[PDB]
């Protein structure tokens, strides 16, 4: 075929490396952002739920 | 790149469905063909390296090991023929199975443009070459070679892996292009020295030094003659296409951590030469000479010269072919007497002349002639290494006197002299051996008269 | 490390927004691949119960090629959505904090001063 | 495998599909004694299953065709051999016997498997437990050693009490004269060369041993000759014999599940059997039995599968 | 001792086929092997592999290199040129570092 | 046996990891682990030899002491928060004693020393639910609690546990003793790699399972209890070799195969995570146990080992192999590395 | 079918015309920088679709 | 008969059979269906 | 790991009864009823390391 | 010569439980 296809062939597959090298180093500190304090969709742990507290008058007035 | 992986991989199909009387031949014509479509990728016009893909890229360094592999197939094939004529089926499909896959792994592992993949396919081919000379050995110290060979190579090879993903969680990528030109300087550290360290000693072990070399000798006295061929004339070749392919990123301190190595090479070349002289098994003087040939190119690569690497690829390429050519001819010579003792067939010159005549121009394709690419590879690392040091050429004439001492004893004391006439069991010769060792032989002339072929990438 | 985030149905195979996403072309090289040990499968498991190794079992191996490719399909679709929401995620926390993710400025081969180690 | 833990669970039990006459009963005697007629009218009328005597070629006619296969393939023994010389350079005696036991093993689970699978009682002749008999002989006579003895102990160990003894033990005393002009008169030239001390041998190894141990665990019919040589009063006893004793009598559906089972799966009968002591006499090695393998595997009908063969039949190979 | 084969004897093969080529020990499929490995390997392989390389053009711009430098040396001499220009790159387009 | 007993005891097996790993209170995950415990001691001694009993015996006595400190952590916690689940602000004492019994049930080393033992003089298919079937509930415990662990702890109880696995497996020569260093090295592996992400212990957990999984049916289709017993298969089931070879090699963890996988994953999260040091001598270690492996390949596979003469009977009988469940997983775990990022999650 | 007998002579050829497919299938894939190379980047000329195919 | 035994599977297993084809065909068509809506449910989400 | 086939299927085995404030037998607190319900409805929704 | 295969002596090596 010639050597300009083979040439912007390289170009293009040095491309896709290059964005993806960039956004595995991206997601490495966004991995170690979202664990260090945990405010994204990532690395959220449990707690206990709301919607088994009894919200209900008592017994006793002092709850 | 799949045009030539693909038919390889539909190799295997072939074995196993053909005819048990027309296995041999179907599987020798399709890897010749095979061949024949692997070199394809010599045209290189432009400067710029074929990228087929986003995964399989080519090379001028690349290339030859490719169609080296692919050509060294049904010289397998032709050389394992006999020595499995009175073997079950299946197992003969599944030897000629495993020299397929070691073919189809090794053209990948060549092509591979990911460091991470060039691992996984080194260990791919660290496979089957086990199986190879474990099952089918015939002595009993092919469990020990295989022992020895596997964790030899293993332990070089996991420090690698432990550099390679290193490198990725550094870098991004792990990609070859993409690390030779965003490749950055190393601050000299000693963690920088034990990376360049774990990411070197694997192909240090892969091809021998002095130390490690170890198990070569073994693998190559207990391997058959295919395992021998493919050892021999590959994963030697494997090992020092990692190390000019890893190179690249440990710029800065290579120059400093290359000096022990540069030293066992050399003083391990000439010791190895004198086992060579001092050997009484064949296969072992072959598996040291050998060492002594890698040592020359480890010592290449090492340096670092422009005139070293294009030498480390002839000699590459020229070793390959010359090893193979003499461990078949040791293997024609063992197939008739079933011994590997080197004093025992004298005068087989007068019953095998023209075996005589090939064996005459292996074992001076094995020293250096100046019409071949063994000395053209030899005298520029000879070259690069006096540019180096001016000392190294004291080594190397030591070395050179020695090669060509071992190289004349053995033609002397193996073919010339008087005939032991009580070895009635001389058959004449074989066409497929005699077309095994032109085989071998015509491909050297050819790539003699171009050798701007077997020139790697710095020229 | 990603149970927790918002929205996130449990035990749910493929959630509705796996539907904006494209599926497999179905003739797709893990597709085939799993085809293929299928087949492999099927051939294995007549070697070992010592019958002809394809002249027997046809049914057996349609039914090991079909299962692993349509088990293949739905896992593929699967892990096509759990990639596909992992880079949504990433990309939306990129955009949530700019202040920890600058723009750095490269500079051309014209200001930084590699060292140069000669190779004599 | 059809029979299993579903077909128990719908219903196949044995203690339902049990008779009066489903018995394990065992003839036994001296080399040439009356035995094989006797099991013969035995079995006719009682309506018992009769099981010849296991000789070399068992496993040869009760798997395949049927015919008897090469002197390799079943075994290598050579009965024949052992009569004209033992004590051989080669390990033939205990070969000869390590393979009858095994034979005799593989019969007694082919006759329990019929017995507890449709009821029908089984007569035997010289089950497993009197062949130790024949073992001790050949190692008072010389003709074995002690490693030997000890191998086929340790088989036996491991094979023999994962069965059940027979209901009932006919016996046939005969004295040695008896036997030897028995043997004389049959004619075999092979046969006509064994020892009168080998027959004292084995009949000294059945009262002392075999007997006793058969005694404690059924019930024993020794008979003379003319209380043999007459298949009728042997009947009789039989019919008015009271099963009184023994393992048979403590068991229940599930145990003859899990025995049918085990003796259903013939690998499993002779897995200890093939236990990797490395007796010379037994142990053959990597060439020898890679070729007799080989050549078995490309005897017809054994190729593949029993379901699953061209050359001999099997047209529907491409469905199953 | 176990019963073991022996060593098996290594037949003379050009005993009963004297034709032998190496290959197989009927003649038939031995001849079609001497047949099939000469002529894939020596015919179509090492002949048309060998025109094919011989015919690939400017391998890595040898020719291509050979035309260039002789038009740049032309142009350099007859323009008065420095030939062969000592930096590579342009100092111009070069910025150094302050002191 | 018994039908009705069959049933119940299997039932209870399987519920005892079910309600642990689907159970939210840490007092049900602990009834869950006694359901296993007490549910698997039966199938345990059924054979009713001396060997089965002394088997059951300690496999009690470590599961019961076990069982008692991961009661004391949970009432511990229950003191401390009034919760019945390790929150966030437990005390590290509590979580490590619940990490160290949750090893010793586990067993992995320094508390390993039970597994050999028990696994020998255990049948091959009670060996099999043991190794495989047991250690997914504490694993599930310990998953749950993924943050808040002992990194120290956890990488010294992994490094111990590869290393003793390793030598022991090395050492062995009974298949069931092999199989459980085998055990006690991947758990290793997967306790390694546990405080990082819980998706990679998954993955080994489950390479590990289905790589094991054939390799103990393989052991039950001719009852092959010795490296010997193993030997004499090219005259029994000379079919099994290349699967038998090709596992072995996957769970040495060679490439191409995909045993190679987990290791590759962890070591790659271990660099992330900055842990060189324990993630070379981990996989220093890996070559130990892949030369213990490789030496049963030779005995098994490369050679033939010679065999004896009721061999030939064993070669006129029949056999019976299960269809769906050996060939498969043999397959899944010897040819689905190029199936990698589809199998990490 | 009118052949028949040693049928699996068309086995390597067909993994050869697959791995040309599948090398051309590569070639559409990549795509990218048809004519946006700084060194070629030329006209598309008066009756050309695409630069190569 | 060649067998002195009858073997186990002489005759296929029909139930089987037709089972396991019926299977095959029931999956093929409803991955081929379930393709067709993917790709007809991603068109109608984001356009064509 | 952790399934949730008790949130899958909507079902509440060992759910009610998992901290002190949650669903006393007859009308009774925990003694720390207002506590453990200010903390909870603290820590929900920012749960881990948020709320720690 | 003919390959070797393991003999008596190869074989009783992997017995007695300790390698
Ligand atoms: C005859 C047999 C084939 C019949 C095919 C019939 C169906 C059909 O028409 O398919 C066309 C179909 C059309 O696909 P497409 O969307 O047009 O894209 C084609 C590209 O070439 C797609 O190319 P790609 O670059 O996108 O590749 C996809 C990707 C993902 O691909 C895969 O995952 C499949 C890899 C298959 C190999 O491949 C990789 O990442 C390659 C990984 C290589 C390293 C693997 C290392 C492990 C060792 C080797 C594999 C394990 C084997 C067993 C172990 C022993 C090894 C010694 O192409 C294929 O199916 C391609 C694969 C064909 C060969 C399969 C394996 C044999
Ligand atoms: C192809 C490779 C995979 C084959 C799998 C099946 C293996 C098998 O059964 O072979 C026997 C069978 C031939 O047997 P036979 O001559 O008929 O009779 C069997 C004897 O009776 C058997 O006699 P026996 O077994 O009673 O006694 C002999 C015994 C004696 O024992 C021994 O000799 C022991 C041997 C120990 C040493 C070997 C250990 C294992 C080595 C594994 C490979 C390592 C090196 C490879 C590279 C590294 C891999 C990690 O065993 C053997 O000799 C071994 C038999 C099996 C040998 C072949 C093993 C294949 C699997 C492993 C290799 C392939 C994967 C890796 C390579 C991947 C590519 C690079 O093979 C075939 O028929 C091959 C298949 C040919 C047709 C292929 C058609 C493809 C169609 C594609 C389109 C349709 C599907 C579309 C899907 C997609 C739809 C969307
Ligand atoms: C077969 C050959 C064996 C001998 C030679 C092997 C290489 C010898 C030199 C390298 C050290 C040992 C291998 C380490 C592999 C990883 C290297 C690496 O990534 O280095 C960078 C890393 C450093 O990481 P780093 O570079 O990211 O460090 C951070 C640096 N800053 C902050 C500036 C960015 O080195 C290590 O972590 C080395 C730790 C090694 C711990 C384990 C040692 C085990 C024993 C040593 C020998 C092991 C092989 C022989 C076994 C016995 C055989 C008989
Ligand atoms: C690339 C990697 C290879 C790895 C191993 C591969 C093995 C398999 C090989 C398959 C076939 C591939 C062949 C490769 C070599 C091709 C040789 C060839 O034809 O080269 C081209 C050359 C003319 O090309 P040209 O451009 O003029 O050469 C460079 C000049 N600047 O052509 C010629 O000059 C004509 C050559 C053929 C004519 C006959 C030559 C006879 C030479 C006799 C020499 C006698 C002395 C030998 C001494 C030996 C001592 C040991
Ligand atoms: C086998 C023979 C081994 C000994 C050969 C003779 C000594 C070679 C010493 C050497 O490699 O010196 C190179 C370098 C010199 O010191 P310098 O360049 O200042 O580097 C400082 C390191 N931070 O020193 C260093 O870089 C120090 C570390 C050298 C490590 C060499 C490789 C490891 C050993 C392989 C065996
Ligand atoms: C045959 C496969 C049959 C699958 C049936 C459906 C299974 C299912 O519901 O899977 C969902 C399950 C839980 O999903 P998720 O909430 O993400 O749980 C986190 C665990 N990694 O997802 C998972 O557990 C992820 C891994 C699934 C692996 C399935 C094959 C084994
Ligand atoms: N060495 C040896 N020979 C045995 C064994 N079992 C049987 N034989 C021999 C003894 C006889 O020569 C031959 C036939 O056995 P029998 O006892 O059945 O003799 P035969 O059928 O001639 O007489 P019968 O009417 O059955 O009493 O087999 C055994 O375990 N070991
Ligand atoms: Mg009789």
């Amino acid at each position: 075929d010639g050597p300009e296809k083979n040439y912007e062939k390289t170009l293009a597959i040095l491309q896709i490396e290059s964005e993806k090298a960039e956004l595995r180093l991206k997601e490495q500190e966004v991995r170690r952002l979202m664990r260090a304090r945990g405010d994204g969709p990532w690395y959220q742990f449990p707690t206990p739920e709301k919607e088994f507290i009894d919200h209900s008058p008592k017994a006793t007035p002092d709850n | 790149m799949l045009k030539i992986i693909l038919p390889s991989l539909m190799l295997l199909p072939l074995t196993w469905l053909s005819s048990p009387k027309k296995t041999w031949t179907n599987v020798t014509s399709y890897s010749f063909l095979i061949s024949l479509t692997s070199l394809t990728l010599l045209w290189q016009t432009d400067e710029n390296y074929k990228n087929f893909s986003n995964m399989f890229s080519s090379d001028p360094l690349s290339t030859p090991l490719i169609i080296l592999t692919a050509w060294l197939l049904p010289l397998m094939l032709m050389a394992s023929q006999n020595h499995l004529k009175k073997d079950n089926n299946v197992l003969q499909k599944l030897y000629i199975s495993m020299l397929i896959s070691l073919q189809i792994l090794l053209i990948m592992t060549f092509s591979a443009t990911e460091l991470i993949m060039f691992y996984i396919l080194f260990e791919a081919t660290l496979i089957p070459t086990l199986i190879i000379i474990t099952r089918w050995g015939n002595q009993t110290e092919r469990l020990n070679a295989g022992i020895y060979f596997l964790f030899y190579t293993l332990i070089g090879s996991i420090p690698l892996l432990i550099a390679l993903i290193l490198i990725q969680n550094h870098v991004g990528t792990l990609n070859l292009m993409i690390l030779s030109f965003t490749t950055h300087t190393l601050d000299a550290s000693w963690s920088n020295n034990l990376l360049w360290l774990a990411c070197m000693m694997a192909f240090l072990i892969k091809m021998p030094l002095y130390g490690v070399h170890l198990w070569l000798p073994k693998a190559h006295v207990e391997a058959p003659i295919a395992g021998s061929m493919i050892l021999a004339a590959i994963l030697l070749k494997l090992g020092s296409y990692g190390m000019i392919r890893i190179s690249i990123i440990l710029d800065p301190l290579t120059k400093y951590m290359a000096y022990p190595f540069i030293l066992l090479s050399l003083w391990g070349m000439i010791m190895t030469s004198s086992i060579c002289l001092r050997q009484t098994d064949l296969k072992s003087l072959i598996a040291y000479s050998s060492v002594s040939h890698m040592a020359l190119v480890i010592a290449s690569i090492m340096i670092q010269t422009p005139w070293s690497f294009m030498g480390a690829t002839m000699l590459m390429i020229a070793h390959g072919l010359t090893s193979s050519l003499l461990f078949c001819l040791a293997n024609s010579n063992y197939e008739r007497i079933h011994s590997r003792t080197m004093i025992m067939a004298r005068g087989l010159q007068m019953v095998f002349p023209l075996m005589a005549t090939w064996w005459l121009m292996a074992s001076l394709a094995n020293l250096a002639l100046p019409p071949s690419i063994n000395l053209m590879g030899e005298l520029f690392i000879t070259m690069s290494l006096f540019s180096w040091s001016n000392f190294t050429i004291i080594l190397m004439g030591i070395n050179i006197i020695i090669t060509g001492m071992y190289s004349m004893y053995m033609i002397i004391t193996t073919q010339r002299g008087k005939l032991t006439n009580h070895m009635i069991n001389l058959q004449p010769s074989h066409t497929r051996e005699l077309t095994l060792m032109a085989l071998h032989m015509i491909p050297l002339i050819l790539l003699t008269t171009s050798p701007k072929l077997i020139t790697g990438l710095t020229m | 490390m990603m149970n927790g985030r918002p929205g996130h149905e449990p035990l749910k195979f493929l959630p509705d927004e796996a539907r904006s996403l494209p599926p497999p072309k179905l003739n797709d090289p893990r597709l085939v691949y799993m085809g293929l040990l299928g087949y492999c499968t099927g051939l294995m498991d007549n070697m070992l119960r010592m019958r002809p190794v394809m002249r027997a079992g046809l049914h057996r191996q349609l039914l090991f090629v079909t299962s692993f490719v349509f088990a293949g399909y739905f896992y593929l679709k699967r892990q096509n959505y759990l990639y596909a929401v992992k880079d949504h995620d990433m990309f939306g926390y990129i955009k949530l904090h700019p202040e920890d993710f600058p723009e750095k400025e490269k500079k051309t081969y014209a200001e930084i001063l590699e060292p140069f180690h000669p190779v004599r | 495998l059809r029979y299993g833990l579903l077909a128990a669970i719908l219903g196949d039990k044995t203690t339902k599909k049990l008779h009066e006459y489903s018995r394990v009963i065992t003839v036994d005697g001296n080399i040439c004694s009356g035995k094989n007629k006797l099991a013969k009218e035995i079995a006719q009328q009682l309506g018992m299953k009769h099981y010849p005597e296991a000789g070399i070629q068992y496993s040869s006619t009760t798997t395949g065709d049927g015919r008897p296969l090469d002197i390799e393939f079943s075994g290598s023994c050579s009965l024949e051999k052992f009569y004209d010389d033992p004590k051989s350079n080669d390990g033939n005696s205990y070969r000869l016997q390590s393979w009858l036991y095994a034979s005799r093993l593989l019969q007694y689970a082919d006759a329990l498997e019929h017995l507890l699978s449709t009821g029908q009682g089984v007569v035997l002749e010289r089950s497993i437990y009197s062949d130790f008999v024949f073992l001790e002989a050949m190692y008072n006579q010389g003709y074995i050693r002690k490693q030997c003895v000890d191998h086929y102990n340790e088989i036996k160990r491991l094979t023999l009490p994962e069965y059940l003894p027979p209901h009932a033990v006919i016996y046939i005393d005969v004295p040695v004269p008896e036997v030897q002009s028995r043997i004389q008169k049959k004619g075999d030239p092979h046969e006509m060369k064994v020892t009168s001390a080998y027959l004292q041998d084995i009949e000294n190894a059945y009262k002392k041993t075999f007997l006793p141990k058969m005694s404690e665990m059924c019930e024993v019919l020794v008979y003379d000759s003319w209380e043999a040589e007459d298949p009728t009063k042997v009947v009789e006893d039989i019919e008015y014999l009271k099963y009184n004793k023994g393992p048979w009598l403590k068991q229940d559906d599930w145990t003859f599940h899990y025995l049918r089972m085990l003796v259903q799966d013939k690998t499993e009968v002779l897995n200890y059997t093939t236990i990797p002591v490395y007796l010379p006499e037994i142990t053959i090695g990597a060439h020898q039995g890679s070729r007799i393998y080989n050549s078995f595997r490309e005897l017809p009908g054994r190729k593949y599968a029993p379901g699953y063969n061209a050359e001999v039949g099997d047209k529907w190979i491409w469905l199953k | 001792q176990w019963q073991e084969d022996p060593e098996p004897e290594d037949e003379n093969v050009y005993a009963k086929n004297p034709d032998f080529h190496g290959y197989d020990s009927d003649p038939v499929v031995d001849v079609w092997n001497m047949r099939a490995v000469f002529f894939f390997g020596f015919s179509i392989v090492l002949v048309f592999g060998t025109t094919f390389v011989a015919y690939v053009p400017d391998y890595r711009m040898q020719e291509w290199a050979r035309r260039e430098a002789e038009r740049l040396v032309k142009y350099r001499e007859v323009n008065g040129l420095p030939i062969m220009e000592s930096n590579y790159f342009d100092p111009s387009k070069i910025q150094l570092p302050e002191d | 046996m018994n039908p009705i007993t069959l049933a119940i005891i299997y039932f209870t097996i399987f519920l005892g990891p079910v309600i642990t790993m689907s159970s939210t209170n840490l007092m049900l995950m602990w009834v869950g682990l006694e359901f296993s415990l007490l549910a698997i001691i039966p199938m345990l001694i059924n054979k009713k030899n001396p060997r089965s009993t002394e088997a059951a015996t300690k496999y009690f006595v470590t599961q019961a002491t076990a069982s008692m400190i991961i009661l004391l952590a949970i009432v511990l916690n229950y003191k401390q928060l009034g919760t019945w689940m390790f929150q966030q602000q437990t005390n590290g004492l509590i979580l490590n004693m619940t990490l160290m019994a949750l090893s010793m049930k586990l067993g992995l080393a320094p508390f390993h020393f039970w597994l050999p033992e028990v696994t020998q003089g255990i049948p091959l298919h009670m060996g099999l639910i043991l190794l495989t079937w047991q250690k997914i509930a504490p694993l599930s415990i310990l998953i749950q609690i993924y943050p808040l662990l002992n990194s120290t702890i956890i990488l010294m109880l992994a490094i111990t546990s590869i290393f003793m696995g390793a030598w022991g497996g090395l050492n062995q020569t009974q298949m069931r003793k092999i199989m459980a260093y085998s055990s006690i090295a991947h758990m290793g592996w997967m306790l390694a790699i546990l405080p990082y992400n819980p998706s990679l212990t998954l993955l080994n957990l489950m390479i590990y399972i289905i790589l094991t999984a054939p390799m103990f049916m393989a052991l039950m289709l001719n009852n092959s209890m010795t490296i010997n017993s193993i030997s004499l298969l090219w005259n029994k089931t000379p079919a099994m070799l290349t699967m038998i070879s090709l596992m072995l090699l996957s769970l040495g963890g060679l490439p191409p195969l995909t045993g190679f996988l987990p290791k590759w994953i962890i070591i790659t999260e271990l660099m992330k995570n900055n842990c060189l040091i324990m993630a070379t001598l981990m996989a220093m270690m890996a070559l130990l146990n892949l030369f213990f492996y490789t030496r049963l390949i030779y005995s098994t596979s490369l050679t033939m080992f010679p065999t004896n003469n009721n061999s030939k009977m064993m070669t006129h009988q029949t056999k019976t192999k299960p269809n769906l469940m050996f060939s498969t997983l043999a397959i899944m775990s010897t040819m689905t590395l190029p199936l990698a990022p589809q199998l990490i999650t | 079918q009118l052949l028949r007998e040693h049928w699996v002579h068309i086995l390597v050829p067909a993994g050869f015309v697959f791995g040309c497919y599948l090398d051309r299938k590569d070639d559409e894939k990549l795509t990218a920088f048809r004519n946006k190379s700084m060194l070629f980047q030329r006209e598309l000329r008066p009756n050309e679709e695409v630069t190569w195919k | 008969k060649f067998y002195v035994r009858e073997p186990v599977n002489a005759k296929p297993n029909w139930l089987a059979v037709g089972l396991s084809v019926g299977a095959s065909v029931f999956m093929w068509i409803y991955l081929i269906q379930t393709h067709n809506e993917d790709v007809l449910e991603y068109k109608r989400r984001n356009g064509l | 790991p952790f399934l949730d086939i008790q949130k899958k299927l909507g079902i509440s085995l060992d759910r009610h009864f998992m901290f002190l404030s949650a669903e006393q037998p007859y009308k009774n607190a925990a003694r720390c009823h207002a506590f453990e319900k200010e903390w909870i409805e603290c820590a929900h929704g920012i749960g881990g390391t948020r709320a720690k | 010569a003919r390959q070797w295969q393991p003999d008596i002596e190869w074989a009783e090596q992997f017995s007695g439980a300790v390698m």
